């Protein structure tokens, strides 16, 4: 009933907005059910301890600032890195393109935010064969609904372990 | 149905000897068993005698001086009894009973009397 | 002549049994990191059919090649109350394990709070239970007058007994079985298209396949016969439809360790 989760990605990203409102350590509970998220930090910057936060987590909760183009590609091989092997394997990313009302007043709304998220599925698309999934979500500061959304990805994370495990798929 | 009608029995002095016949007016299957078994007053039913295709079974009680026999044309299943002691004084019934299934045919009861 | 072919296919089908049943406990009983409930519910069933397999079907492979019971009475008694007991605890093993997975797959997340380590402890205890009340049915009031022969072993069919217990032991477990199966399959095809629900189709179908397959011959003969006094069946079909509940317990190690990730990784391990 207690889900450990592994919050990452780049600063200045909302990660503390994420956390506050909705290894440093993070408790919420969702439907009776609770999930604690230990917060690396800045990924391959400081605090990269796997050893005790990878160990048997459910899933990773990346976390990206779509507001920013400077850092948009530190943000994309930061995502390559830990998608395709960074001692993190078989966990589902949960992908958070945050800050999305910072990007409407900076860009017919549709292709300004599909894009961005074309990148990280396109790098998600290269080393899945069905191990494990990316959940990307469009999410913003003024959005506290979040909780709702990594319950249910977490949900089906482990729906589909499940199925996995009764030989249904 | 099957209606098992015996006869035979009667009076007889110890150490004679008697010939019970149960007949069928039906058909018993031929994997299936029958046999006499012994109610005296008092007691309850015990096993006697029987005879299937699998085995042929006496108590050991009557397992030297009594006779089972069958003719499955006719259907009839034939008791000799031999050397009645005067503890034979009881009612016999014919069975047509399964070996593995609860079907069981009971004949109406003959008495059988030993004296001296 | 024939007695030594049909005895040695039908020890084959022992060892068999026995073998599997025997692999099924020993892929938990040295791998320690299965512990949970949903692997004790496969493992109580590997018991019942290697209670089943072990200590019931010698004696009914014994009792096929002579014709007769050789042993005692009060072990006729035994036996075909271990007989009663160990197939009735095996179908309701399966219809726990299909509980199981289906409040497994619709309450992913709230799983450890819905199937705790005492309500599986305890579904196991009124499973086990209630098979022990159908087995010491005829034990002591449930029973017409059997014939006293030592040298049969008849089964109990009295009206009553077989219609309350063939409900109460198949007929239930399949529209359980049926309706948390079915509610699965829904699930399983996410609630490529093509290749979904082709394998949860067909995973599915041969579990609920082979349990109808071995088990609703022998509980329509049952009752059927036991009731319409029109219908009464040949000495062949009842041993067939006597021995393939039997042939069950032979195929459920085949099936329901091969339905797991960790048990298809411990099973060839093991073996
Ligand atoms: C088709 C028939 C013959 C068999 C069906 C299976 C039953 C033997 C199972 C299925 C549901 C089970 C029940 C599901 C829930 C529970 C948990 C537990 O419930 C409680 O009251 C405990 C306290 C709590 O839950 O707060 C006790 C056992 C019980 C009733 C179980 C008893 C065994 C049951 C009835
Ligand atoms: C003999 C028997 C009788 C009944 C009733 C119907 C008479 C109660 C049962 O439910 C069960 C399970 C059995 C055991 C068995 N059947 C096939 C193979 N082994």
């Amino acid at each position: 009933a207690t889900h450990r989760l592994l919050l990452l990605g780049a600063d200045n990203s909302g990660k503390s907005t994420i956390v506050k409102q909705m290894i440093f350590e993070t408790k919420f509970q969702v439907d009776k059910v609770n999930f604690h998220m230990f917060d690396v930090g800045g990924q391959r910057d400081e605090r990269r301890k796997w050893i005790q936060c990878f160990n048997d987590v459910t899933a990773i909760i990346f976390v990206v600032d779509s507001s920013d183009y400077n850092r948009l590609q530190e943000a994309l091989n930061d995502f390559k890195s830990i998608w395709n092997n960074r001692w993190l394997r078989t966990i589902s990313v949960i992908l958070f393109l945050n800050k999305q009302d910072l990007l409407a007043e900076k860009v017919r709304v549709t292709r300004a935010k599909y894009f961005i998220r074309d990148e990280f599925l396109r790098i998600s698309t290269a080393s899945g064969d069905g191990r494990h999934y990316c959940y990307p979500h469009f999410t913003c500061a003024v959005d506290t609904e979040n909780a709702r959304r990594i319950f249910n990805d977490c949900k089906d994370i482990i729906l589909q372990m499940n199925l996995r495990e009764y030989n249904l798929v | 149905q099957v209606q098992l009608q015996e006869s035979g029995g009667g009076l007889v002095q110890a150490g004679g000897s008697l010939r019970l016949s149960c007949a069928a007016s039906g058909n018993i299957s031929a994997h299936w068993k029958m046999g006499w078994y012994r109610q005296a007053p008092g007691k309850e039913r015990e096993f006697v005698a029987g005879i299937g295709y699998a085995n042929t079974n006496y108590a050991d009680s009557v397992k030297g001086r009594f006779t089972i026999s069958r003719d499955n044309a006719k259907n009839t299943v034939y008791l000799q009894m031999n050397s009645l002691k005067p503890e034979d004084t009881a009612v016999y019934y014919c069975a047509a009973y399964s070996y593995y299934r609860d079907h069981s045919y009971w004949g109406q009861g003959t008495q059988v009397t030993v004296s001296s | 002549s024939k007695a030594i072919l049909l005895g040695v296919i039908l020890g084959g089908l022992i060892l068999f049994g026995v073998l599997g049943n025997i692999l099924v406990i020993l892929s938990v009983a040295c791998h320690r990191h299965l512990h949970s409930v949903t692997h004790y519910y496969i493992v109580n069933l590997a018991v019942a059919d290697l209670l089943l397999t072990s200590t019931v079907l010698p004696f009914s492979a014994i009792f096929e090649v002579l014709g007769y019971w050789a042993f005692g009475r009060v072990f006729c008694n035994i036996w075909a109350a271990v007989d009663v007991l160990c197939c009735t605890a095996s179908i309701m093993g399966l219809c726990i394990i299909s509980i199981d997975r289906y409040i497994g797959v619709s309450y992913p997340l709230r799983y450890p709070t819905i199937v705790t380590q005492r309500r599986g402890l305890m579904a196991l205890l009124c499973v086990w239970a209630l098979s022990l009340v159908i087995s010491i049915g005829p034990l002591f009031g449930w029973r017409q007058p059997a014939p006293e022969d030592e040298t049969i072993c008849q089964i109990n069919e009295e009206p009553g007994y077989v219609l309350f217990s063939a409900l109460g032991s198949f007929y239930l477990p399949l529209a359980i079985i049926l309706v948390m199966y079915c509610r699965v399959y829904v699930v399983a095809k996410r609630e490529l298209k093509f290749s979904r629900e082709k394998k949860a189709a067909k995973t599915l179908g041969i579990v609920v396949g082979c349990f109808v397959l071995c088990w609703l011959p022998f509980f329509l003969v049952m009752p059927i016969g036991s009731f319409f006094p029109d219908f009464k069946p040949s000495e062949t079909v009842f041993k067939i439809v006597f021995w393939l509940g039997y042939l069950n317990s032979c195929i459920n190690p085949i099936i329901y360790p091969c339905s797991s990730q960790e048990f298809k990784k411990a099973f060839q391990n093991v073996l």
